[PDB]
RNA sequence: UUGAGCCUUGAUGUGUAGGAUAGGUGGGAGGCUUUGAAGUGUGGACGCCAGUCUGCAUGGAGCCGACCUUGAAAUACCACC
């Protein structure tokens, strides 16, 4: 089978070039999909406190290639200002209370400050899946028009894992290796200014690119 | 190690206690189902079972504290009961000095020289004799109130599970207590070797029907198939 | 991990103990024994902070939820049995209420909603949506039916209600816990699957215990508080 | 021969309420199987004992996410742990 062939060709030890593992990675891709590439960072923190927890949110200077429906959750003007931006939601009290109460939810979520029927409505499934915006995530923004570009523009966002690890989508097999290139490379700087205060050691110790159907190889 | 000792001012003849169709539930109905026993003097009757069935409400019951549902229970005629209840906050709720609460109790007879030698066997020597009631470890107040079953000097004793927050020597010292005790004897453990240590006879309530014996818990064990 | 040093703690004209000074912690399990009146009780109400001593120091990391028990209280009684154990994490059931509260109060503004959402994101962290399950899980080990879970506290029986004040020192793997008497008025049964839950854990525990047969079976360091 | 550290590979981590012994992230949900099946003919290990992992094949070319009860989804699988 391909994971008891493709085992012996791909070693994880070596830590190979930048370029080297894209390339080995678009040789590899063989299963019948658009094949979503992804990248996972080990960061070095300690999970079990609060203040070294890296939650955060970029806008990809190409994009994940693809499209979630950023349903808005405002109300009054804010809420209406989204209307004009192009989302896949629409945001009212009733509508995420009634709409939104059975309703799974969208690709992400906006920021409303005047509404709040969708503020409770979530409960287990508004918070459960991890898809309510926050501050700091920037999916609890200011403007829906802001949220729109923040979100609709390519925006990616991630949290820890409790072990410390944070990894996100980055592209997909279709993609250049120039492309991806930077794409890495914009996680990365946003990583390392989102550092916390208090970070002892080394705060990237490994960086795995991979796809889905595929393994990983570290490239630095 | 505590000097405890019971006696006994009034010894009784013949039977002590009987109960006679004692039927009772709180909200489960059959707690205990159609109850009957008579219980002699010199019997030390172990009640088992565990847990929330009626291990106790009986000994409640039996005081009188809680009215049964149907049923009459005759105690001897001269019986004075000592009870020694599984939660005892109710009497040390009230703060008197350690002296004036082992003063309470003192009978007929006897001096607070008299009623000093109690505290001082049950180890309260200079200034744990002044503080408040209230403020005295578990073991520490499981004595004090060995200290008021001995002044009181019972023929029938009714301990809900006597063996709380004591340590060795306590349970060392208490075991031989009640084993010299020539008495009848009720009481109610958990542990398998303080009950097996005084027992003659085991009624063990499980929350479908009662089961009685007339042997010591190891004849209990083989009995029901137990190595 | 907790330190303590002299603690000398005293009411009256003798000594209690004097200079007490001792480093619990490295997931050593230390049963403390004594005799039945000497220092048991009033040194785990001092290692968790209940009094202060009367002259001396206790030293804990800036962060280590202590988790302590009960017999000390027994009339909480105002709420469900899930909420009653949850709040032993005293850190959680705070975010919890208070953002239960503010849902109640009108209306979320900007005070509002930016106090919520980084309360909301802390809850998040902190794991308070799968909170309840885990609680159940512990709950029906110490024997309390899935249907009356949601009850409150005047449900639940008298001998039944130091089951769930057991339940909750214990609840989400807290380092560090003042167990003080844990297995009075329990059975062989309970006894048994408490010694089987506190076997799988690494969390330094301080056990008071008068028998022979479960500190002999669980503790590892056998601290003495005779002599002084 | 036996300690300890490290790396690589593979398992184990149900109580309900679930089809069934699901670890948390989330990539996707249509993907896994023919360099030769779910079941079968038959080995061993583990266990809250209900159930999981593995040699090869006469034949072998077909199993699951979609549903659904849960705070939470699936050995469709790969990932960093
Ligand atoms: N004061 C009371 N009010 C209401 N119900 C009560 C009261 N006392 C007991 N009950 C009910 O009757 C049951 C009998 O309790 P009982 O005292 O017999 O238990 P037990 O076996 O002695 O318990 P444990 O060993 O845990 O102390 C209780 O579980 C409870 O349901
Ligand atoms: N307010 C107080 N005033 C005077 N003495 C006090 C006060 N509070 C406590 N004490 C004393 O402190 C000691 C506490 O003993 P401790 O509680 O350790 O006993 P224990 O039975 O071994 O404990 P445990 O209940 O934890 O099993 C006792 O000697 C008690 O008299
Ligand atoms: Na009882
Ligand atoms: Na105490």
């Amino acid at each position: 089978k391909r994971m008891r062939v493709i085992r012996e060709k791909v070693d994880a030890t070596k830590q190979y070039d930048i370029n080297e593992a894209i390339a080995l990675l678009k040789e590899l891709a063989t299963a019948k999909f658009v094949e979503s590439v992804d990248v996972a960072v080990n960061l070095g923190i300690d999970a079990r406190k609060s203040d070294q927890n890296v939650r955060g949110a970029t806008v990809l200077p190409h994009g994940t290639g693809r499209s979630v429906r950023v349903a808005v959750f405002t109300q009054g003007a804010n809420a209406e200002a989204a209307k004009a931006a192009g989302a896949e939601l629409v945001g009212m009290e009733d509508l995420a209370d009634q709409i939104k109460k059975g309703e799974m939810n969208f690709d992400v979520v906006i920021a409303s400050p005047d509404a709040m029927r969708v503020v409770g409505q979530l409960g287990q499934v508004l918070g459960p899946r991890g898809l309510m915006p926050n501050p700091k995530v920037g999916t609890v923004t200011p403007n829906v028009a802001e949220a729109v570009k923040n979100a609709k523009a390519g925006q990616v966002r991630y949290r820890n894992d409790k072990n410390g690890i944070i990894h996100t989508t980055i592209g997909k097999v279709d993609f250049d290796a120039d492309k991806l290139k930077e794409n890495l490379e914009a996680l990365l700087v946003a990583l390392k200014k989102a550092k916390p205060t208090q970070a002892k050691g080394v705060y990237i110790k490994k960086v795995s690119i991979s796809t889905t159907m595929g393994a990983g190889v570290a490239v630095d | 190690n505590p000097f405890i000792r019971f006696e006994q001012d009034k010894k009784l003849f013949r039977n002590a206690l009987e109960v006679e169709g004692l039927t009772k539930g709180f909200d489960n109905g059959p707690l205990f189902k159609n109850l009957n026993l008579l219980l002699e003097v010199g019997e030390k009757l172990a009640v088992l079972g565990t847990n929330g069935v009626g291990k106790s409400t009986l000994l409640k019951t039996l005081v009188g504290d809680l009215q049964p549902d149907s049923g009459t229970v005759k105690w001897s005629e001269n019986a004075r009961i000592g009870y020694y209840a599984q939660d005892h906050e109710y009497e040390f709720e009230n703060d008197l000095t350690v002296f004036e609460w082992m003063s309470q109790w003192k009978q007929e007879g006897d001096d607070e020289q008299a009623v000093r030698s109690i505290l001082g066997r049950l180890l309260f020597s200079q200034d744990d004799i002044k503080k408040p009631a209230k403020v005295l470890s578990g073991g520490e107040k499981g004595r004090m109130l060995f200290g008021k079953l001995m002044m009181q000097k019972p023929n029938i004793l009714i301990m809900d599970q006597p063996t709380n927050h004591l340590d060795m020597e306590s349970i060392e010292s208490l075991n031989m207590a009640l084993e010299l005790y020539q008495g009848t004897l009720i009481f109610v453990s958990h542990d398998r070797e303080f009950v097996s240590s005084l027992a003659t006879r085991i009624l063990e309530i499980t929350p479908e029907r009662v089961i009685d014996f007339s042997g010591n818990y190891e004849d209990y064990l083989r009995s029901k198939g137990i190595e | 991990m907790l330190v303590s040093s002299n603690v000398t703690m005293q009411f009256g004209s003798k000594p209690l103990f004097e200079n007490i000074s001792v480093k619990f912690g490295g997931g050593n399990r230390y049963g403390l024994i004594g005799a039945n009146g000497s220092g048991k009780s009033t040194f785990m109400k001092i290692l968790g902070g209940d009094l202060e001593p009367t002259l001396g120091n206790v030293s804990l990391d800036p962060n280590e939820r202590i988790g302590k028990l009960r017999q000390d209280q027994f009339a909480f009684e105002e709420f469900t049995v899930l909420d009653t154990v949850i709040m032993g994490h005293k850190e959680l059931w705070e975010v919890k209420q208070e953002r239960d509260r503010i849902y109640a109060l009108p209306e979320m503004s900007e005070e509002d909603g930016y106090k919520v959402a980084d309360l909301e994101v802390k809850y998040g962290e902190m794991d308070g949506y799968s909170a309840e399950a885990r609680a159940g899980e512990l709950l029906l080990g110490v024997g309390i039916p899935v249907e009356q879970h949601y009850g409150p506290m005047s449900e639940v029986a008298p001998g039944w209600k130091l089951r769930v004040l057991l339940a909750q020192a214990l609840f989400a793997d807290p380092d560090i816990l003042l167990l003080d008497q844990p297995t009075n008025n329990l059975d062989i049964d309970t006894i048994r699957w408490l010694e089987q839950v506190l076997n799988e854990r690494d969390s330094t525990m301080i056990i008071i215990s008068h028998d022979r047969h479960f500190l002999n079976m669980v503790c590892t360091h056998m601290a003495d508080l005779d002599y002084g």
